[PDB]
């Protein structure tokens, strides 16, 4: 009974994530030595003429970018396990979350390692241009 | 294809949002069209929900360059026999707002000892997941008549925790540098350790130089055997399935072959004292 959430693919992945005492360490060093990076996200079809922004209410991208359901490019949701904020919520949960194309292979990744400018929206790097 | 990890296991017909779903499997297929998902304002993502996912299906094959292996070869067991802990957990069934997974109610050791804890599960919310009691019932069978009182008789999660943590450097401060835990056809047990295991790179004890071999939350610090006062998780255990090297029957049938001193009042530590009997007739005699 029940409905299945995920393929086998990311079983090794997930399991190891997710009895981690630092989850995000975990999978780092998980790709690091060669790991396949957690696949089966919500990519979304969308026009790709939008604002680029990284996290929004609604898909936006550029032709350069991926829109994604936020939850799917977190590590913490995906693996069901605490997320590191003190009151414990998830900044992706319930948004849209565009993606470099570059890096659109490994999304949930993409969103342990970048951050956002309070500024203007963007991803440092991918690309905010307010210094 | 599916797994059967991360199954969601709610009575709910439809779900989810596309922005609050995990994975695209998990998605209402009103937002699913040419193998992707879309994007309709009109309808709300669910603001309410609790959908238990089922921790059954864990796989420990992941090797990366610092972290040890849960699972080991015979071999290895064989040198580390005074570390060994037979192990099983009797569960309960999800019930009312759920059905599909399991969830640990009695765990049993080779120390005569048995815990139970109260039916909790991790339920998805909008917000993060919650780790929470959810309703559960007794495995149907009349062979099973004697969890029904159990299913009143404890014990929260974080107290079940610290005693397990207890009750192990209490056995092994003075036998070993680790746990070598002793199944039969793991799975079930492995999806309990999720419940008071924690895993990492090797780490020494605070207080020490001796191989770190539980972990507190309260402090994100680690200790040995003998320092582990009031810690909570054990950290990078280690285990063994007996079932593994070719039995035909159950865990009893194939106990009885060897030894007939062990009777079975079918409880849990019952269970996990006839999983290392057998361990050791196997792995020792000829
Ligand atoms: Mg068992
Ligand atoms: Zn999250
Ligand atoms: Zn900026
Ligand atoms: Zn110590
Ligand atoms: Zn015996």
């Amino acid at each position: 009974a029940g409905n299945a959430t995920e393929v086998p693919a990311n079983s090794t992945v997930l399991s190891f994530c997710a009895f981690a005492v630092d989850a995000a360490k975990a999978y780092k060093d998980y790709l690091a030595s060669g790991g396949q990076p957690i696949t089966n996200c919500v990519k979304m079809l969308c026009t790709h003429t939008g604002t680029g922004q990284a996290i929004t209410v609604t898909p936006e991208a550029n032709m350069d970018q991926e829109s994604f359901g936020g939850a799917s490019c977190c590590l913490y949701c995906r693996c069901h396990i605490d997320h590191p904020n003190p009151k414990g919520f998830c900044d992706l949960k319930g948004k849209y979350v565009q993606i470099p194309t570059t890096c659109a292979n490994d999304p949930v990744g993409f969103t342990l390692k970048n951050t956002v400018c309070t500024v203007c929206g963007m991803w440092k790097g991918y690309g905010c241009s307010c210094d | 294809n599916v797994t059967g990890l991360f199954k969601d296991c709610s009575k709910v017909i439809t779900g989810l949002h596309p922005t609050q779903a995990p994975t695209h499997l998990s998605v209402d297929t009103k937002f699913k069209t040419e193998g992707l998902c879309v994007d309709i304002p009109g309808i709300p993502k669910d603001m309410t929900y609790r959908r238990l996912i089922s921790m059954m299906g864990f796989k420990m094959n992941y090797q990366v360059n610092g972290y040890p292996n849960m699972f080991i070869t015979r071999e290895e067991a064989i040198r580390h026999v005074r570390a060994w802990i037979g192990f099983d957990v009797e569960g309960c069934h999800a019930t009312r707002e759920a059905v599909g997974t399991n969830l640990p109610l009695q765990l049993g050791f080779s120390t005569g000892v048995n815990l139970v804890a109260v039916p909790t599960g991790y339920v998805d919310t909008p917000n993060n997941t919650d780790f929470s009691r959810v309703s559960a019932k007794p495995p149907p069978g009349d062979q099973f008549k004697h969890l029904i009182p159990l299913m009143y008789k404890g014990l929260p999660w974080n107290v079940v925790r610290i005693k397990i943590v207890q009750m192990l450097s209490d056995t092994l401060k003075n036998l070993s540098d680790r746990v070598v835990f002793v199944l039969w056809a793991h799975g079930f047990e492995l999806t309990s350790m999720k419940y008071f295991v924690k895993i990492g790179p090797e780490r020494t004890c605070c207080l020490c130089d001796r191989r770190a071999t539980c972990f507190s939350t309260a402090s994100d610090t680690y200790a040995c055997w003998h320092h582990s006062i009031g810690f909570d998780y054990v950290y990078n255990p280690f285990m063994i399935d007996v079932q593994q090297w070719g039995f035909t029957g159950n865990l009893q049938s194939n106990h009885d072959l060897y030894c007939q001193v062990h009777g079975n009042a079918h409880v849990a530590s019952c269970d996990a004292i006839m999983t290392r009997c057998l361990a050791v007739h196997e792995c020792f005699v000829k």
